[PDB]
RNA sequence: AGCCAGGAUGUUGGCUUAGAAGCAGCCAUCAUUUAAAGAAAGCGUAAUAGCUCACUGGUCGAGUCGGCCUGCGCGGAAGA
C-alpha cells in the first residue's frame, strides 16, 4: 500500500474507488499500484 | 469504427458485385483461423469466386437490390458470402469438403434462380458439372 | 513443431542445428541427410528455410519453402549484408526485373492475388533492408 | 452565415457592464459609416460558441435588433485576462 | 538563469503587484502556458520549467519565454538584527499578474505541447492554464 | 459495457549478438491476404514457444463518452 496525497491510475488495469470517504486505487495487475490517499 | 460514407461505399461494391455473379453461398465462418481462410481465398480466387465477410446489417442492404431478398434470413449469425460471378457453382461445392473437412462452421443458405436453398438440400449445387460438360 | 532456415545441401552442426531441435526429440542424422538429400536441387548456398515436424513418437516430417526475402535480395544485390541502418544507408540495387523474379520464387511462397502485389511485399523487404531498387 | 441577436444597452459605464456579464451577457459595440454607434448586449454562451469557428473573424456577420438586420464585421474583441470568456466585441457596419 | 546584465540601480524598493497582466495573447508561437494566479517568478524557477518542457518536446520546434525576471530581491542573513542599511541582492523575480502569458511555443503537436507545458506547470508557484494563439 | 470467435502471409524485416524470432539495443515500419490483425501495447522464454492488447465479424438492444462555465462538499490535516 502506497499512502500519499496524490493518488491516480498508474495502468489500465487500476481502479478508482471510493471506499468509506477514502479514495484508492486498486489494481488486478500489480500490488505496487494499489493506493490510498492518505 | 466506418463512417456514413465507408458503409455507404461498402454496400454499393457488394451490389454490384451480386448483379454480376450468378450463384451465391452463404455460410458461417466463425472459428476459423486466417490461415485456412487465406487457403479458401487462393481456392476462391482460382475458381473464380468472390468472397466477402460483411455485416448482416450491411447485406441486407446489398441483397434487396435483388433477387436475393430470401436470404434475408441467413443473416442471422456470423455471415460469410460467396459469389461465383464466373461459372455457376464450383463454391457451393468447394465450401462443403471445406466444410466437413475443418469441423467448424455450418454453412447456411445458399441461392441461386431468385430462390433460396435449403441447406441439407445444396447437394444439387454442390454436383453441377461443368460448362463445359454439355459436349 | 519446429522452425529454421538451414543451408542447402548442410545440415548436422551442433551450434547451427543440433541443440534446436535435438533438445524436442528428434532424430538429428536422419533429418540431416534427407533435408540434404531434398534440398541438392537448390543453387549453391541459398540459405532455405524449412518447417520440421515432430510427433508424440519422436518421428518427424518437414516441409522444404523458398528461400527468405532477406536471402534472395542480398544476392540480387550481390552483398552479404543488409544495411546496419536501412533507409539511412544505402546498400544497393536490384532492378524491377530482379524483384519480379524473386517474387515470382517467393510468390510459390507468397500470398499475393497477382504479380505486382508480390512484387510490392519483395519491394518492402527490399526497403526494410536498405537495398534500394534501381 | 452568423445569425447574432441583440438588444440595444439601456445604461452605459463600468457598472452596467459588469452588470451585463454577471448575468451571462457581455457588452459589444457597432459602429461605421454614416449612423451613429449603437451600443449592444450580446448572449455569452452564443457568441462563444460562433467565435470559435475562424469564420466569424472574417465573414459578414448579421446582427439582429429590433427585428432590423445589421450586417457588419468582428474588428476587434477584448478577451477576459485568462479565462475562455468574451468582454466586449467592436464591429464595423460592413 | 535569466538575470539583467546590468541595471542603473542595484536595489528596489519592495513595491506592489496589484492589476492585470499585460501581453496577454499569444503573440510569437502556437500554444502559451498563462498565468491564472499572482505571484512572482525566480529566475531558477523560470529555468526549471523552461528544462523541463523542453525534455518534453526533445528539444524539437521552439520555445519563447515572455516574462523576464528584472527585479531584485534583498534579504537579510541570520543573526544580523533589523536595519543598518538594506540588505544584499541575493536572486532575482519577474512579478506576475492574472493573464500574463508566461511561455509559448510552436513547432509541436498541440499534445505533445500540453505535455510539456504540464511539466513545466508542476514547477511553478502560481496556477497556470493553457492556451492557444486567436485569429484577432 | 459485457460475452463468442479471429488477431494472418513475406518474416526469424535489416543490423547487432552466443542468441535477439513483434517484445535488450539500433535503423526501417513497407507490402500482401484481409472483416480485421502494429515489422507489435504489456507479461513471458537462454532464444523459440505460450498469455494478452490494438483492430475486426458475431451476440445484445438504447443509449453512451469526456472536455467547458459554475454552486456546495471530500482527502491532503501530527503535539504535548
Ligand atoms: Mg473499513
Ligand atoms: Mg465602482
Ligand atoms: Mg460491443
Ligand atoms: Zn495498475
Amino acid at each position: 500500500m502506497k499512502v500519499r496525497a496524490s493518488v491516480k491510475k498508474l495502468c489500465r488495469n487500476c481502479k478508482i474507488v471510493k471506499r468509506d470517504g477514502v479514495i484508492r486505487v486498486i489494481c488486478s495487475a500489480e500490488p505496487k499500484h494499489k493506493q490510498r490517499q492518505g | 469504427a466506418l463512417n456514413l460514407q465507408d458503409k455507404q461505399a461498402i454496400v454499393a461494391e457488394v451490389s454490384e458485385v451480386a448483379k454480376g455473379a450468378l450463384s451465391a453461398v452463404v455460410a458461417d465462418s466463425r472459428g476459423v483461423t486466417v490461415d485456412k481462410m487465406t487457403e479458401l481465398r487462393k481456392a476462391g480466387r482460382e475458381a473464380g469466386v468472390y468472397m466477402r465477410v460483411v455485416r448482416n446489417t450491411l447485406l441486407r442492404r446489398a441483397v434487396e437490390g435483388t433477387p436475393f431478398e430470401c436470404l434475408k434470413d441467413a443473416f442471422v449469425g456470423p455471415t460469410l458470402i460467396a459469389y461465383v460471378t464466373e461459372h455457376p457453382g464450383a463454391a457451393a461445392r468447394l465450401f462443403k469438403e471445406f466444410a466437413k473437412a475443418n469441423a467448424k462452421f455450418e454453412v447456411k443458405a445458399a441461392a441461386f434462380e431468385g430462390e433460396l436453398i435449403p441447406a441439407s438440400q445444396i447437394d444439387r449445387l454442390a454436383t453441377l458439372p461443368t460448362y463445359e460438360e454439355a459436349i | 513443431y519446429v522452425k529454421l532456415q538451414v543451408a542447402a545441401g548442410m545440415a548436422n552442426p551442433s551450434p547451427p542445428v543440433g541443440p534446436a531441435l535435438g533438445q524436442q526429440g528428434v532424430n538429428i542424422m536422419e533429418f540431416c541427410k534427407a533435408f540434404n538429400a531434398k534440398t541438392d536441387s537448390i543453387e549453391k548456398g541459398l540459405p532455405i528455410p524449412v518447417v520440421i515436424t515432430v510427433y508424440a513418437d519422436r518421428s518427424f516430417t518437414f516441409v522444404t519453402k523458398t528461400p527468405p526475402a532477406a536471402v534472395l535480395l542480398k544476392k540480387a544485390a550481390g552483398i552479404k549484408s543488409g544495411s546496419g541502418k536501412p533507409n539511412k544507408d544505402k546498400v544497393g540495387k536490384i532492378s524491377r526485373a530482379q524483384l519480379q523474379e524473386i517474387a515470382q520464387t517467393k510468390a510459390a511462397d507468397m500470398t499475393g492475388a497477382d504479380i505486382e502485389a508480390m512484387t510490392r511485399s519483395i519491394e518492402g523487404t527490399a526497403r526494410s533492408m536498405g537495398l534500394v531498387v534501381e | 452565415m452568423f445569425t447574432i441577436n441583440a438588444e440595444v444597452r439601456k445604461e452605459q459605464g463600468k457598472g452596467a457592464s459588469r452588470r451585463l456579464r454577471a448575468a451571462n451577457k457581455f457588452p459589444a459595440i457597432i459602429y461605421g459609416g454614416k449612423e451613429a454607434p449603437l451600443a449592444i448586449e450580446l448572449d455569452h454562451d452564443k457568441v462563444m460558441n460562433m467565435q470559435a469557428k475562424a469564420e466569424f473573424y472574417s465573414e459578414v456577420l448579421t446582427i439582429v435588433v429590433d427585428g432590423k438586420e445589421i450586417k457588419v464585421k468582428a474588428q476587434d474583441v477584448q478577451r477576459h485576462p485568462y479565462k475562455p470568456k468574451l468582454q466586449h466585441i467592436d464591429f464595423v457596419r460592413a | 538563469m535569466l538575470q539583467p546584465k546590468r541595471t542603473k540601480f542595484r536595489k528596489m524598493h519592495k513595491g506592489r503587484n496589484r492589476g492585470l497582466a499585460q501581453g496577454t495573447d499569444v503573440s510569437f508561437g502556437s500554444f502559451g502556458l498563462k498565468a491564472v494566479g499572482r505571484g512572482r517568478l525566480t529566475a531558477r524557477q523560470i529555468e526549471a520549467a523552461r528544462r523541463a518542457m523542453t525534455r518534453a518536446v526533445k528539444r524539437q520546434g521552439k520555445i519563447w519565454i515572455r516574462v523576464f525576471p528584472d527585479k531584485p530581491i534583498t534579504e537579510k542573513p541570520l543573526a544580523v538584527r533589523m536595519g543598518k542599511g538594506k540588505g544584499n541582492v541575493e536572486y532575482w523575480v519577474a512579478l506576475i499578474q492574472p493573464g500574463k502569458v508566461l511561455y509559448e511555443m510552436d513547432g509541436v503537436p498541440e499534445e505533445l505541447a500540453r505535455e510539456a507545458f504540464k511539466l513545466a506547470a508542476a514547477k511553478l508557484p502560481i496556477k497556470t492554464t493553457f492556451v492557444t494563439k486567436t485569429v484577432m
